[PDB]
Order: C-alpha cells, then structure tokens, then sequence
C-alpha cells in the first residue's frame, strides 16, 4: 500500500511496483497564477489535457565508469509534441513538472543514483583565467533531449559541492530498495511569467554516487529512461515562431 | 445540462519558536513492531529518530537562544563591497554598482538563490597615506540611461534630478538607505539563461547568465573644485543587508573563486572539501 | 494626451514632412508601408512625444500603451490597412 | 509594422498619394518608477 | 448605428464603416459538443484563446475578366499558427467559423460579388466519359490558402446552377453600398467529431456576377481580402504528426 | 479569490400551419418615413414586402391546403432503383445496393445534403417476355464483410444468419421494410473529402467523393433448383423512402447527369438554365 | 479632429485577464518630481 503506485496525467500512466515515495518540491503544489501576482494584460491559453502529459525521453546507458548527467527544463520540451508548439507561438510561459526516472536492476547489481533538482543551474567554465576566459558552448547550457554528461560530478561542474546537494529536492535510486525516483516541483521564478526559450528554470541531474557493479554473467546493459510531463501550464503573448 | 467536464494546500506548518527544544524523560523499551532507529534515506526525507527514543533521557528545560541564528541578524553586518581609486592629476573615477566582487560578503550571500533587501551604504573615503585633508567631494548615483560624466568639471554635475551627497574628507563618513530598485521580484543571483533572443554562440558566449534585472547604475565620485587639486583618494563602500528576505537555498561554495559575474573554477586544480588523513581506520 | 510621433525620420525629409506617412495606390498586394520600434525611451519615432521624453526622466515604465492613425487624404479615397504588434521574440515580420 | 489590407483606391481627377499622422500617447495604467537626469541635454559654458 | 461595426475575437479585432449585416448560416451559433451527442471517450483540449482568433490569407486581385474563386475550410488554416498546429496532432476536430471578405472600392467603380458558402462543396471532373473518367487533382479539390480559380462559375463547377446558389448562407458585396460581407456558420457534419485532413466541411465562395468597371484614370488595382477566424473550436485524439 | 477568468439561442421560430395564409383588407398610404417597397438585397435576407403593403387588397379567408407539399408526402412515392439481370445457363446475380443509378429519383435526393430516413422495398420479378412462369426465386441480402455467394447451389444460400425472401414469379412482388442502416447519423449525399490518409494524386484520384458510410451491402438472386433451368429473368427493385427526415438544402441539378458515384458534366457542352427567345424586349 | 484623445481602453480591443494592480504613482507627483535641489547659480570671488 505504499510500495505501488499508479500516476494517470492526461492520456498517459505509469505504474510502478517497487516505489520509495513521492516528494512535493518545497511543500507546494503547481497551480494557475493569480490575479494579484499577473502582470500581463491579456488572456492565457491553457491547454490542460493536451500539453500536461508524461513526456518519455530517450534512455541513457549506465556503465563501470560514467561520471553522470543533466537536462534543462524546459528545454528538453520545445521541439516535442504540441507542448513545442505552445512555447514557440507564445512569449510567456508558466509550468510545473512531475518528473520521473525508472531505472532496473536484479537483485545481484548493487549501486546507487542521486536525483535532484535544481532551481537556476548555472553551468561554470573550467579554466584558471581571470581575465580572456572559457564559456561553455550553448549545446552544454541548454543541452536538449540527449542531456550532458558532467566533467567533475564531485563539484556539479558549478564549483558547488555534491556533499551538501541533498538540500535540493531530490530522492536516491538505491538497487536494493527501489527502482523509480519521483519530484514534482512547482514554478520557481522571481517574475510570474518568463519565457520558455531563454530561460530553462531548473535542472534534472542523475549523478552515480557508488558505481554499478555485478558479478561474471548478470545482464551488462542498465538503461535509465526519463518520463517527465508538465502540470499546469499556461502561455501568453501570441506572435510569428521563433525556436 | 450543458457539457459537463468544463464544469470541473501545503505540507508545512510554521510555529513561533522561541528558545531551543526541550527534552522529556524516556523509560526502557522491550516490545517488538516499534522502531523508530531504521529510516529509509532513499525516500528524500531526513531521519526523524528523537533522541528520546535511542536512548534514556532526562528532563531539561531549555533556555538558549535562537535569536541570533536567523537570516535578519545574519545579514545585518556591514562588508565592503567596493573600492574607487581617484587619482587627481582624469579628475574623477565611476564605479559600476556590482557587490560580486568582493569574497566575504559574495559567499554569504550565495546560499540562497532569490534575495528581497534594503541597503545601507557608508562611504569611508581616505588619503593614501591615512587620509584627513580638509577637501570637499562629491559622490553621485547614475541610474541606468543617465548620463555619466565625461569631464571633471562637466555639466552631469548639475545634478537636478538624481541623488548626490556633498561630504568633506575630515566629516565623518556618509552614510544612506537604498531601497529594492529591482524590476523582478527579488534579486536573482544565479540566472540560468540568455538575456536576448538569437543565435547564440559555442566558442565565448560571454552573455550566459547576465541577469539585467541586477544592473542597478553607476556610482561617480570628483573633487568639489575648478583647479585641479593633487591628492590620490580612496573610497570603501560597505553594504548592509538590512529588511531581508530569502528564498530558495543552495549549497554553500568550496572552490576558490575566480570572476565576478561568472562562477568558473579551474578543473585541474579541484581543492578537495575535507583536508586530508592518514587512513579510514584512525580519527586524529 | 496624444502627441505625433515622427514615423519618417529618415534622412531625406528635413522638416515638417518627418511627421507624416505616406500612402498611394500599390500594384502588388501585401505590401508594406511604415514600421516603428515600441519604446518609450529609445532612439527613433516616440523621442517627439510627451510620453518619450518624460520617459527619459524616470527609470522604469510599466503599462499599457496607445498609437492613434489620422488620415489626412481626400473624402473619395477609400482603403483598408492592417496595423499589427507583434511581442518580442523574433525579428520584424517580413511579410503579412 | 502597417500593412496594406486592400488598396488605396481612388477615382479619377484625385490625387493619389495621401499622408497619415500618427499619434502616441499611454494608456490608464501607466507608471514610472525611478527619477533620473535626462539625456537629451548639453552644455559647455555657463550662457552669459 | 447599422453601417459600423467592430469584431473582437481572440487578440484580432476588423473595424468597418460602410457594412451591411451580418449573417448566422441557418440562425444558430458555434457551440461545443454536449455530452448527449458526444461518442468518443477521451477529454478535448479548448484552447480558446489561442485558436480562435482572425487569420488573414492573401488577397486576390479582381480584373475585368476574373471568372471566381474557391478555398475549402478547414483547409486554409491545417498550416498556419497554433491552429494548424492543433489540427496535425489530434485526429478529431469539431468547430465553427467567422468570415469576413473585405473589398473596397470608390465611388466612381461598379460591379457586385457573390460571397457565400456551401456545405459539403463537391467538385466536378469536366470529361464527357460515361467510363475512363477525369477526376479534379488534390490541388484542386483542396486548394489552400492559393484557393482556386472557377474554370465554369455559371455552374459552380459541379454542375449545380449559380441562380439557385442563393439559397446557401450568402451576401453580396455591391460596390456602391457596402463593402465587406460577414457570415458566421456553425458545425454542419452528419457526425459529431470528424478529421480535420481528410474532410472539409464547406467552401467559401466569391464569385462577381456583374463586372468591375471603372473609367479612364481610376485606380486600376482592386484586390479582394479574406479574413476568417474558428470560434468554439476543439479537438481529441492525440497522436504523433500528419499533415 | 482564484485566477477570476476561469470562471467566465437562435433566431428562428417554428409554428404550427395548417392551411395557407390570409389576406387583411388594406387602405392607402399618404406619409413619409415609412416605406416598405424599399429592400437591400446586400444583406443576405429575402424581401418581407407583404402585398397588403404595396396596393389596397380585400379579407380572403383562404382555404387552401398546404399538406401534400411536406417533404414526408414528396417523398413517400417508390421509384426504380435498380434492374438485375439473372441469365440462367453462372446461375445467380448481384447488385451493389446504390440508389444513384437511375434519374428520376436521384434528383429528388440531391436537393438535401443529409437525409435519414427507412425504406420499403419492392421486387418485381418477370421474365424476358412478359413473366408469370412458376419458378421459386430466392433473394438474399448481403451485409459487408459478409460472404459474397460465389456459385449457383454454393453453402452461401444455406443463410442462417442473414435475411432472405422466398418467393414464386406466380405471386405478388415481395416487399420488406429496411431500417436506418449507417453508421453515421445521416446518409450525405455529397462527402467533400477523401475516405483514408496518404499522398493522394493529381492525374486520376478515383477516391475522391466517396463516402464509405453509404454503401449497405449486396443483394443476391438465384432460382432455387438443382438442375439449370433456361429462362432469363429481370427483377426490378422499388424503393419508398418513409418517416424520412432531411437537412441543409442545396440548389437542384440543370446539368445531364454522367456517372453514378461522382457529379460530372462535360464543359464543352454546358446546357443553358432558361430556353432562348428573340430579345429581351419582348415576352413570347 | 474633435480635440480629444482616444478613449479607447484595453479591453474592449483583445481579450484581457484579471489583473489586480499594485503599483505606485506617487514619485510621479510635481512635488516628488521638483523637490530635487540642483545648481542655478556659480559665484566667483577673488580677493586681492
Ligand atoms: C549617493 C548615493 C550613491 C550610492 C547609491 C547606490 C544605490 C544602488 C544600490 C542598488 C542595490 C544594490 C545593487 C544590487 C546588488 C548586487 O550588486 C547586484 N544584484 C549584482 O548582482
Ligand atoms: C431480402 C431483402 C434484400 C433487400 C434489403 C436491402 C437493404 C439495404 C438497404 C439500405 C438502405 C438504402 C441503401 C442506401 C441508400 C443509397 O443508395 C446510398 N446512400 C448510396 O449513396
């Protein structure tokens, strides 16, 4: 009675037998903005059925020696499904998530993830320059579907330690206890509306803290997908398609 | 009798806490089906075993102090955020208003990631070699889209319609209140995302992560006088946080620092967290 | 209170006619015929206003905003226009 | 950005290039925060 | 009090001064599907905002020997904004239409249109084969934006005479009265919900019966716009892309 | 208290008439401002100029009955639908249930786009020279998907499941009653769309028009005997359309008709609406 | 040509939302606007 679980969004549903829990992002629920923190002056178009529905990535490979991942949300979703049409049309923007990652193994594999979810994840060069200087390239600040993989997980390639990440939100995919990691986070921006194109607000990280390992002749391939799906989304500002 | 499908809280709880926790008398427990030692770290929450509950406790009535400890008196301490070096035979020296520069009170204000504050700026203007001359200055605020001055004696320090503060070196030091000038919400100190719309490049991006929503102005400072006088100046500008409100805490940095508006490090040299031992096995 | 903004500041008018638009009869369909920035407080046609230059004392503007189109052509002459804003994010639309 | 819907159409002994003056103003819910000094003014010397 | 009027759909609005009614197609409105004649089983998305808005196609311009034109709804609108983008990723579709057809002219030019509109407008093959046959292509039974020229306008191109056709929902844009021509038509389908790729439910039509004339010196270029806009508009069944 | 804007008839009127309409006695008008001879066709409605408006007419009790022009009482009269021809010595014969086939009712049906309504069915069977021979028929009725009989003493006449009729040449025609059989809620007559997905061609697309939602079947014939008998047969099939219900009316056919399935006409030769005279200027 | 601007508010040209405005139209007075002391005037003594 807590170890299954059921997650109908849309048209879309996950199960899942062999769950932890499921964490709220700060305590708080994703909803509609009010009227007493709009700032725009025209009407919203809310979907609702359409573009809040459990969006499946591609699958990442976990192997001996990966030093882990991230994706931008919601960058990952401007070229998928009508959710990609939705903040292309429109200038403003305004979500919440409900994140999911499955991720398998037998009971002879042993290891561990961490999922977490950080709000305004900046992404650091790595020279020793003080002024020209290294800035990383667009396809690592706003990677797309196929994610990036960290340089140094040890400082989340921000010069911030992994140690105290565990002040984010976030859950453990531990291969003894479960299988599946769920957030759901609300909107968190300091303006009510921002655009969906220039501004990824947070960032999903899938980071191995102790390594896969298995004995001669268990199964060498562990896939981790990533089923992601917006809740109450809204856009604003209807023009031409800009990408 | 129309369509029908068109027709269709929280967690926490805050509680005003005064001192710290007390602790309640604990007896010997021998029963099974009751564990309050095994925990599961995997479902994203922080243990909950009281200490009443691993071993026999006693009655304590607590009176410390939780006073100290919150985010108003943390930030109510006064650094320096800046210093203008004025050296009089261009005549004057501006200062773009950007307290990323300066480590102690950058590292502190790092932890979190939305910042809603006043300030209280002191200016402690000084000779080079100690300070007190009896001449007089005069240290302008330019907001964004004002004219900065382009001569000593020029006509931007007129100055009609934007703040100025006349003081003499040998006063004591000047000292005002700065209200939140932000057009957000909240002082935002990590901004992942582009300011503008466009290509944007792979080699040097060097607009990743500017926030303009921080950009507050220029900070002009000469030397109230037609002839030039010829005596290098010094100001220290200290900021204090004061009406502060936070939002969103972050880990707290461990690499060295190395730009002001970007948070490089160098990855051939990563300093580790906890200095090193001789092994695992051993505490000292 | 609604003041004339200079739609023609182009380099070729010097006077008076800067405050003026020109139309006449097209051959081809779709066309063009004036374009301006929305930006009180900026170089270009709103720096000829009471809006745009009390603007340039204050930091800051926040609210709507209004363009009023008066024709000063002939009572016989007939047309239609299509006056379209188009919120940031791309460059100016080329084509209707 | 104005665009022809239609035409300008016109008939004869008419002249066919007609002007239009547009005006700009703000509407009921416009503000202004922050007081600066404007940049629409130089001077040099003291106007004697 | 009757020859101006504005229109305010959406964000769009069209003003006009010299109109002369404006027509409900068999004196109903677009409405949304009740629950007593709904037979799929999945939620609609609404976007209400978004969608329902005024499209402005191209102009045609109107010589002294035009024959007519043709453009089939929801054809015009499967390619442009978030409509057309709604059309693509759901396989159901059910809205109504408001259409307006402006045409100026001065007072020294004469000639009348015909503008109407024809639910379920077949078009003919011009072949006297009794079988093999000729069959009109795909460009020209579903045009797009282009619409197509009438080769026969005296029969409609489907053998169906045009002194009859006045039967339809229809105006006329008489050059020394008026000006533009408006009618609003609701969902005319034997089923409740429909594809909006293969079926087009009707076809709007401007055909000048009589002539443009005009003496020497009068402005030559008389062109003839189209603006038309859904209204109650909803779509069902999410899937991946057809176009 | 939440996000406010999510919470934000017909012209027509039907009476009951039962015989024409009267006519009021009239006088003379002598008065400006109020004219009713003036109309603006640009509008889209028809003219309401009644005739005790234009000239001084009498009271007439009209008696006139407005019964027989209903469309349940125009359309309530069997026609020829189709003619089977059965030449026996393959056997048996078939025919593709579809009413567009012969003119005289076709023209009636095209006057409406949607049209729901039940059938009666009459087979009136005779021989090449005249009929009355006693033989036994049978005539099966073949759903879709249902096995087509594929020979003249095939399992396929055993019908278990599906409907048949048993009749000699020597009685009265055989006559059945048929419900409303589509799918859909209304047969269209004009389907302005294609019936499946693709890339559909530009020389020769013999798919365009057709709707998938009329077509009912096949009906089958065959002499019930072993041996071959040698007499050749036509049956001839009348369908009377009852309780019928029709919508969205549309211009009547003027051009010759061509093929069954698809509304040609051939451009060389477009025949003109109204017959030809001398002049305009004259009216014989 | 009457003298008057246009009076056309916004939402009777889109379709607007509920907003409830909480911003300030009190530095925009004239006298938070004049009440900003600036130079007028520059006197020059030498002695002797
Ligand atoms: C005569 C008085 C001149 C001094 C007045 C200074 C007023 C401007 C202070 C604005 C508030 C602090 C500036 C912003 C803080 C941080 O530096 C930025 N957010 C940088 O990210
Ligand atoms: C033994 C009885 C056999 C005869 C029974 C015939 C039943 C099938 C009749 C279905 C209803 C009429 C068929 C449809 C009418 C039109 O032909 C189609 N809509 C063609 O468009």
């Amino acid at each position: 009675s807590d170890r299954v679980a059921q997650l109908t969004v849309g048209n879309s549903s996950i199960t899942t037998q062999e769950a932890a829990n499921i964490v709220l992002a700060y305590g708080e629920w994703p909803e509609y903005c009010p009227d007493t923190d709009a700032t725009a002056v025209d009407k919203p178009t809310r979907p609702d059925v359409s573009v809040n529905r459990f969006y499946t990535l591609d699958s990442k490979m976990w192997q001996e020696n990966s030093t882990g991942w991230y994706w931008k949300f919601p960058d990952v979703l401007n070229k998928t499904g009508v959710f990609g049409q939705n903040a292309q049309f429109h200038y403003l923007y305004r979500s919440g998530f409900c994140l999911h990652v499955q991720c398998n193994a037998s009971k002879f594999h042993q290891g561990a993830l961490l999922v977490a979810v950080i709000p305004e994840f900046v992404i650091a060069g790595r020279g020793s320059n003080t002024k020209e200087a290294p800035h990383p390239g667009f396809t690592t600040t706003f990677p797309g579907t196929t994610g990036a993989t960290f340089y140094d997980p040890y400082v989340l390639d921000s010069g911030v330690p992994l140690s105290q990440a565990l002040i984010y939100p976030h859950q453990w995919i531990n291969l003894r206890t479960n299988n599946c990691a769920t957030v759901i986070v609300p909107y968190i921006n300091a303006v009510p509306f921002d655009s969906a194109i220039n501004h990824s607000n947070f960032g999903l990280i899938v980071i191995p803290v102790s390594p896969l390992k298995y004995s001669s002749g268990a199964t060498t391939a562990i896939p981790i997908t990533i089923t992601i799906a917006p809740l109450n989304s809204e856009f604003g500002g209807l023009r031409q398609a800009v990408s | 009798d129309p369509v029908e499908d068109i027709i269709h809280r929280a967690i926490s709880s805050a509680t005003n806490v005064e001192s710290a926790a007390n602790t309640t008398p604990s007896s010997h427990r021998l029963e099974t089906g009751r564990v309050p030692a095994l925990q599961a770290a995997e479902t994203g929450a922080t243990s909950n075993a009281t200490d009443e509950n691993m071993i026999e406790t006693r009655c304590v009535v607590n009176r410390n102090g939780v006073l100290e400890t919150t985010i108003n008196h943390f930030f109510s301490r006064s650094g320096l955020v800046g210093v203008v070096n004025l050296t009089d035979g261009t005549g004057y020296a501006t200062w773009d208003i950007d307290i990323m520069g300066f480590v102690q009170l950058r590292r502190k204000c790092e932890m979190f990631t939305y910042m809603r504050f006043n300030a209280e700026f002191t200016f402690v203007t000084t000779t080079e070699n100690g300070g007190a001359r009896p001449y007089m200055l005069q240290y302008m605020y330019v907001p964004p889209g004002a004219p900065k001055p382009t001569g000593r004696d020029a006509f931007q320090w007129q100055t009609a319609t934007n703040p100025s503060v006349f003081v003499k070196l040998t006063d004591p030091p000047a000292q005002v209140s700065v209200p939140f000038m932000s057009p957000a919400s909240a002082y935002q100190w990590f901004y992942d995302g582009y300011p503008t719309f466009g290509q944007h490049p792979e080699t040097s991006n060097t607009t990743y992560g500017l926030c303009p929503n921080n950009m507050m102005g220029t900070f002009a400072v000469r030397v109230v006088s037609r002839e030039a006088s010829q005596l290098k100046l010094q100001t220290r500008v200290y900021m204090k946080l004061k009406h502060v409100r936070a939002w969103v805490p972050r880990p707290i940095r461990s690499q060295p620092y190395l730009l002001k508006n970007f948070p490089n490090y160098d990855s051939s040299k990563i300093t580790n967290s906890a200095r090193d031992r001789s092994s695992i096995k051993q505490a000292n | 209170v609604e003041t004339i903004l200079e739609v023609n500041n182009t380099t070729e008018a010097t006077g008076l006619t800067r405050l003026l638009i020109p139309v006449s009869s097209q051959n081809k369909a779709d066309e063009l015929c004036a374009a301006f920035m929305v930006d009180p407080g900026r170089i270009g046609p709103w720096q000829s206003t009471l809006v745009g230059q009390i603007c340039r004392y204050y930091t800051q503007w926040s609210g709507s905003l209004k363009v009023t189109f008066m024709f000063t052509g002939s009572f016989m002459a007939t047309g239609k226009m299509l006056v379209a804003y188009s919120p940031p994010g791309s460059a100016q639309p080329a084509n209707r | 950005t104005l665009w022809y819907q239609t035409n300008y159409v016109v008939p004869p002994e008419t002249p066919g290039e007609a002007y239009i003056i547009a005006m700009g103003a703000a509407q009921d819910n416009f503000t202004l925060k922050i007081c600066k000094d404007t940049d629409e003014v130089t001077q040099q010397a003291v106007l004697q």
